């Protein structure tokens, strides 16, 4: 089996540096044509780097003297030091196999790490509960309101992943603060609210803030 | 009376593929680089130490013509310094390079229709080459962990690649013949030179 | 550089349906063109590769093709489950100068869903930290359009809530939204009922979802 994962990611200064890791399995990166491609919030792919397996590197004209892509192969790692980083940089970066038999196609992603760049200080969010009131039919919605928190993401799953049917979790919506909120919701048969216990794992990791919240 | 023999290396009816690139020795014979210098063929003719202008009054102990066949927008990979496919896995020039790089397009020679796929270049390798260093190796390139034992498949690739040079492809993707001229001098007496 | 237009750049559809995607390059590109399916939240996927190849485990209702400046992405038979965002990506230079175009946005057509609809007031533990957020729920409707009205004592309330809106579901191709409505908890403890009206296509009528604080 073959996989790739980003790691590094975060709140940087502008102005300021950051370091993003891929690990891979399956493939060495030392000898493949590797990639780095980066996604702002809402708009499209932006090829940034990518390394050759000889070590020739090629940079895009936006990143060049700013970013530089290197390898471990010990580690079977690809990174991208990022220095003085413009508001433009935040994005979700992705790390892609390349395969240069029909031109260069990418053939297998990563599956992004979001960075953001801007003055603001890291916040640990307050989570609490969306509790379902007694008659709120045949059908009982629950959640976990993930308020005041910076910057984006935070993960949250349901009975550490163990339940995953009926489960929203909405995109964040920046407040007027210039902080994060965001809601998780699952709806269950309101039997099962005697039946099941449900716990909220929400996990904000520039904040390393990890809570457990059993809702009612 | 002998000339040296570069109607041979350029006017042949092949060219090598780049990473079979070929190369001709030559040795104890005047050259006159009048007939290459002013010639309305070539579409590039860079020299890089000596002057194309001084070519037909300068020497050398000998002088390498290297001759292969790439596509047009990786005929500028052809030069010290440079990077990519070509010039890592192919055919590198060094950094102290003295010598001239000839290049044309030859479309109606190395073109056919449903494409030539005789053409091929190499795509994988694990280091990039050394100046005027040839690798004919054809063994299957190991992507992954696991080896290939000469069974293509998923992290394991053949090496190289067909051009396809089809003649209604574009100009950048059309086949261009290369030659790159190595002046090499040491003070072994010097056995090619000009009208002079 | 290269330039690539996706048309269009977003795109309804009926399961079943025969949908067609175009890719234009600014420059003659040959058939150095790939196309990728990118989920909400998920790693892009490469479907095509020199502009008509299938990438190995993709399934065969994807196919390719075009070549120079025009080429095609078709679905012959739309499945829920690939509502996504389809890119196009060249790759024609020999040094690396790929580009992307900027998307097409493929959504399903299906029936229309009315909303269930639910109400949270404030956590008690949100009280203690002086603030309030009264949520409101709408869960599993189609079509993405819907009306959230907050009311405050029947009084109207304007600026001071916010909405998230899901992408759509990947098995009944519906949408859910979140509207939180936030107040400090002084003007919170002003007023004794807080309702949300939804207005959406699958109701008869408003549907709205009311609590007293305090119960």
């Amino acid at each position: 089996e073959v996989q790739l994962v980003e790691s590094g990611g975060g709140l940087v200064q502008p102005g300021g540096s950051l370091r993003l890791s891929c690990a891979a399995s399956g493939f060495t990166v030392g000898w493949n044509y590797m990639s780095w491609v980066r996604q702002a919030p809402g708009k499209g792919l932006e090829w940034v780097s990518v390394i050759y397996p000889g070590g020739t590197t090629f940079y895009a004209d936006s990143v060049k003297g700013r970013f530089t892509i290197s390898r471990d192969n010990s580690m079977n790692t690809l990174f991208l030091q990022m220095n003085s980083l413009r508001a433009e940089d935040t994005a979700v970066y992705y790390c892609a196999r390349v395969l240069p038999m029909y031109g260069d196609y990418l053939d297998y992603w990563g599956q992004g790490t979001l960075v953001t760049v801007s003055s603001a200080s890291t916040k640990g969010p307050s989570v609490f509960p969306l509790a379902p009131s007694s008659k709120s039919g045949g059908t009982a919605a629950l959640g976990c309101l993930v308020k005041d928190y910076f910057p984006e993401p935070v993960t949250v799953s349901w009975n550490s992943g163990a339940l995953t049917s009926g489960v929203h979790t909405f995109p964040a919506v920046l407040q007027s603060s210039g902080l994060y909120s965001l809601s998780s919701v699952v709806t269950v048969p309101s039997s099962s609210l005697g039946t099941q216990t449900y716990i909220c794992n929400v996990n904000h990791k520039p904040s390393n803030t990890k809570v457990d919240k059993r809702v009612e | 009376t002998n000339l040296c023999p570069f109607g041979e290396v350029f006017n042949a009816t092949r060219f090598a593929s780049v990473y079979a690139w070929n190369r001709k020795r030559i040795s104890n014979c005047v050259a006159d680089y009048s007939v290459l210098y002013n010639s309305a063929s070539f579409s590039t003719f860079k020299c890089y130490g000596v002057s194309p202008t001084k070519l037909n009054d300068l020497c050398f102990t000998n002088v390498y013509a290297d001759s292969f066949v790439i596509r047009g927008d990786e005929v500028r990979q052809i030069a010290p310094g440079q990077t990519g496919k070509i010039a890592d896995y192919n055919y590198k020039l060094p950094d102290d390079f003295t010598g001239c790089v000839i290049a044309w397009n030859s479309n109606n020679l190395d073109s056919k229709v449903g494409g030539n796929y005789n053409y091929l270049y190499r795509l994988f390798r694990k280091s990039n080459l050394k100046p005027f260093e040839r690798d004919i190796s054809t063994e299957i390139y190991q992507a992954g962990s696991t080896p290939c034992n000469g069974v293509e498949g998923f992290n394991c690739y053949f090496p190289l690649q067909s051009y396809g040079f089809q003649p209604t492809n574009g100009v950048g993707y059309q086949p261009y013949r290369v030659v790159v001229l190595s002046f090499e001098l040491l003070h072994a007496p010097a056995t090619v030179c000009g009208p002079k | 550089d290269i330039v690539m237009t996706q048309s269009p750049s977003s795109l309804s559809a009926s399961v079943g349906d025969r949908v067609t995607i175009t890719c234009r390059a600014s420059q003659n590109i040959e058939r150095y063109l790939n196309w990728y399916q990118q989920k909400p939240g998920k790693a892009p996927k490469l479907l095509i590769y020199a502009a008509s190849s299938l990438q190995s485990g993709v399934p065969s209702r994807f196919s390719g093709s075009g070549s120079g400046t025009d080429f095609t992405l078709t679905i012959s038979s739309l499945q829920p489950e690939d509502f996504a965002t389809y890119y196009c990506q060249q790759s024609a230079s020999s040094t690396p100068e790929y580009t992307f175009g900027q998307g097409t946005k493929l959504e399903i057509k299906r029936t229309v869903a009315a909303p269930s609809v639910f109400i949270f007031p404030p956590s008690d533990e949100q009280l203690k930290s002086g603030t309030a957020s009264v949520v409101c729920l709408l869960n599993n409707f189609y079509p993405r359009e819907a009306k959230v009205q907050w009311k405050v004592d029947n009084a109207l309330q304007s600026g001071n809530s916010q909405e998230s809106v899901t992408e759509q579901d990947s098995k009944d191709s519906t949408y859910s939204l979140s509207s939180t409505l936030t107040l400090s908890k002084a003007d919170y403890e002003k007023h004794k009922v807080y309702a949300c009206e939804v207005t959406h296509q699958g109701l008869s009528s408003p549907v709205t979802k009311s609590f007293n604080r305090g119960e």
